[PDB]
DNA sequence: TGGAGAATCCCGGTGCCGAGGCCGCTCAATTGGTCGTAGACAGCTCTAGCACCGCTTAAACGCACGTACGCGCTGTCCCCCGCGTTTTAACCGCCAAGGGGATTACTCCCTAGTCTCCAGGCACGTGTCAGATATATACATCCTG
DNA sequence: CAGGATGTATATATCTGACACGTGCCTGGAGACTAGGGAGTAATCCCCTTGGCGGTTAAAACGCGGGGGACAGCGCGTACGTGCGTTTAAGCGGTGCTAGAGCTGTCTACGACCAATTGAGCGGCCTCGGCACCGGGATTCTCCA
């Protein structure tokens, strides 16, 4: 439990730097850390009712893939 | 006795497989009954499509003297140009990254 | 209690709708 | 044992006829493969809409040809109509 | 020697838009996915590369919100990104209604 | 000589049509075979869906003191619902209006 | 002579049997048509995608179950699925 | 046909943006709107036309309209 | 003499369009507009009444949540009245341009 | 903190046209059987996931200084708003022509289905060269004096 | 504008493992034939689309007066960037156990298909009351003295 520290400031500093910021104010990780959890959560129930539907116990990447389809952000690179 | 077998994507000139994009039109239930020509023009418009991202990436690996496409070189080439950003703009490449731009007004004095 | 004549055939208590409030 | 189907033969056809001296690895042609796949599945799926609509039972050229010009943009459309029809033309001379 | 605040900053944002690796460290990120899934189904597997293309997803989504919050708090006059900014992003982008 | 016929609604007890459902789903293309059971849980969704939103157009419409719904009030009752607006938020309703808001910062003080 | 289909019918004794002193009117009872038809055919397309995944070839019940699991958020679906395994328990009962 | 932007007026697009929520326009705004407004409608058409040149048939009906906002993610209800 | 202080009318006039599901665009105009714009695509076309009818709620709606949105992002920079580059920013963020 | 006036809200009478219910009937769903096979289940396998342990060290964590950015206050002036007037053209109602959507018949030709034949592409092995890495540069960039 | 410190692009040499090719083979694609119904073409019906004219008047354009606010500037102070030193746990490797994903083989209950039957729902056609509108009175709200 209480993993989404793992998620560090550092972290969140690099990505916000690809994303092309200057400077970050401090209240930004909290709010950015809670952003990723909801959409990790939003995936991964779509991912999770893919596996049980096909009776299996492994999330595999395709389930991974047809869920972020499904949600209008397809990816490619993993099936 | 039988002729020689040639092949549809032969017989079109094409590359792609049309007889492969036959079935899977056919077995993919899109509708009842495929056409003959079908095939021909999807496999002649996939062709076409990957051909052109194939172009603008070796350019794009030959800009960074690079001679084996990597998936860095597909983003680069499809976000630059103007018409594959927009066909694929809900697109994500693994391993592509982004676009270095740097708005205009952070740059220093 | 919302209901239907054939109970808690429907969801007896609807979600309200939340929007976004910019600035202070 | 199963065998799994993919266009990577094709694909490196049609970078080889492109660029000859230029090679593709392995995850560029899986992103390729999954981009094939996409776009097939596009235009197969509103070629499908558009013979549900007119109430047409049969997938046909020129279905294939709307869905083209209603899915890619622009000089996109124009160039890969003009391929098709091509192709089309070429296949049915035989 | 002492590099003006903003310089750094520079230098960092064109580094890591040059490169293309994974910016999120790889095994929090796989314990933080392996119990946010325990909320649905328990003793769930995951595959490698399904935990990879979750990665490659959430940075993917994460880098993009980024670059609507900096378009925004510019907007605004500002150079700091500022939650109020990530707030107005994730609206207009259609993710909070 | 044969029993009466009994349909299929009226067997699961339901109000829309499972005989309908399941022609649409088999002549619709979706796959090879449908299943028996198929049309009965999609016309039991389809009807669930149907009365939630047409009990809190009811709503609306009393609310109004008006004793017919109006798409005003379907799209009172779809925007005030968040599950709902969620399932909807593409959605446009025409003649439906939008709900009243103006920003807190707006008003005079 | 043509004939059009439509739900009204049933729409109109939804509402008959959740709000038995209201109407509705012609312009509203066209769309909760398109409304029907626009769940109707994401359920569907769902399954259909659903059945296509793991090879199978038949659309059941646990191909629309996983459907609205996926396509309604949180208490709508958890409620939709509760209404629509009573309804398929109670058709088999007969 | 010729200039009929000009008949979407000044009012129209500040009664448009009375109903948004807008308590104060700008100047540059009615022709800012003109210009998406525009786009917009070429973008829809365009696809509508295209519908209708496929059905083989030259009047546009309701349907091709509903098909055509519907495919790019502005689903419409109430005319088919 | 008798005049509302300026912004009281203008709320008011938020509050009557709001309540109201009428048209805001002059019919005649607007059928006039489409038919033009179709001129480019095919020649000597027809429409049913009901297809110009379906583009103007389709138009109406889209440039009634457009405003919303450019009201958010003037809202958004300390600002009431909303300015071209407020609809810019709305539609860079939307992901239309 | 009070009146003026402007807008809104509310109540009552009236006309109408849109919703609701009724009456054929037809064609689409129901009932009763049959048959082929797609899916359910038992069984076996061996791939890939999970778990553990030790080391390196890259990365995160904590801290101090200060400086550049955020935020508040002030002034202005010019742009936007509210209101009166007038000029415009949307809107409604009615008439008329006919272009073309929609439907019916018919036939033919294009697609499904089957059988047979064979080569294209898939899986497995593999050896080399493109690319990653380490290091010494000469070079461009930032900063302070 | 010049010099010191320092990221940084460059060239050479080195390693190595990923790939582009070759081989064997099997299964799916192609050739040849027949059957059947989907749709392409012709013909007709009449629906609704376009064009026009005249009168009302609601709305758009125009202009004017002034004030609320958008923007620039100044000042202050917090807070975030930059760099240094100190944890720490991520990453890499190596191994071992085994869970279950996938494949194979039977076999049966399930869904498609077909023929006879009839009633559920569509089309048309009333009829009347929900409501849209107008007229008039009561209440509320905003503004200025």
């Amino acid at each position: 439990r209480d993993n989404i520290q793992g998620i560090t400031k550092p972290a969140i500093r690099r990505l916000a730097r690809r994303g092309g910021v200057k400077r970050i104010s401090g209240l930004i990780y909290e709010e950015t850390r809670g952003v990723l959890k909801v959409f990790l959560e939003n995936v991964i129930r779509d991912a999770v009712t893919y596996t049980e539907h096909a009776k299996r116990k492994t999330v595999t990447a395709m389930d991974v893939v047809y869920a972020l389809k499904r949600q209008g952000r397809t990816l490619y690179g993993f099936g | 006795a039988r002729a020689k077998a040639k092949t549809r994507s032969s017989r079109a000139g094409l590359q792609f497989p049309v007889g492969r994009v036959h079935r899977l039109l056919r077995k993919g239930n899109y509708a009842e009954r495929v056409g003959a020509g079908a095939p021909v023009y999807l496999a002649a418009v996939l062709e076409y499509l990957t051909a052109e991202i194939l172009e603008l990436a070796g350019n794009a690996a030959r800009d960074n003297k690079k001679t084996r496409i990597i998936p860095r070189h597909l983003q680069l080439a499809i976000r630059n140009d103007e018409e594959l950003n927009k066909l694929l703009g809900k697109v994500t490449i693994a391993q592509g990254g982004v676009l270095p731009n740097i708005q205009a007004v952070l740059l220093p004095k | 209690s919302r209901g239907r004549l054939r109970e808690s055939s429907l969801r007896q208590r609807p979600m309200p709708r939340l929007t976004f409030q910019a600035g202070d | 044992r199963s065998r799994k189907e993919s266009y990577s033969v094709y694909v490196y056809k049609v970078l080889k006829q492109v660029h000859p001296d230029t090679g593709i690895s392995s995850k560029a042609m899986g992103i390729m493969n999954s981009f094939v796949n996409d776009i097939f599945e596009r235009i197969a799926g509103e070629a499908s809409r558009l013979a549900h609509y007119n109430k047409r039972s049969t997938i046909t050229s020129r279905e294939i040809q709307t869905a083209v010009r209603l899915l890619l943009p622009g000089e996109l459309a124009k160039h890969a109509v003009s391929e098709g029809t091509k192709a089309v033309t070429k296949y049915t001379s035989s | 020697h002492r590099y003006r605040p903003g310089t750094v900053a520079l230098r960092e944002i064109r580094r890591y838009q040059k490169s293309t690796e994974l910016l999120i460290r790889k095994l929090p990120f796989q314990r933080l996915v392996r119990e946010i899934a325990q909320d649905f189904k328990t003793d769930l597997r995951f595959q490698s590369s399904a935990v990879m293309a979750l990665q490659e997803a959430s940075e993917a989504y994460l880098v993009g919100l980024f670059e609507d919050t900096n378009l925004a708090a510019i907007h605004a006059k500002r150079v700091t990104i500022m939650p109020k900014d990530i707030q107005l992003a994730r609206r207009i982008r259609g993710e909070r209604a």
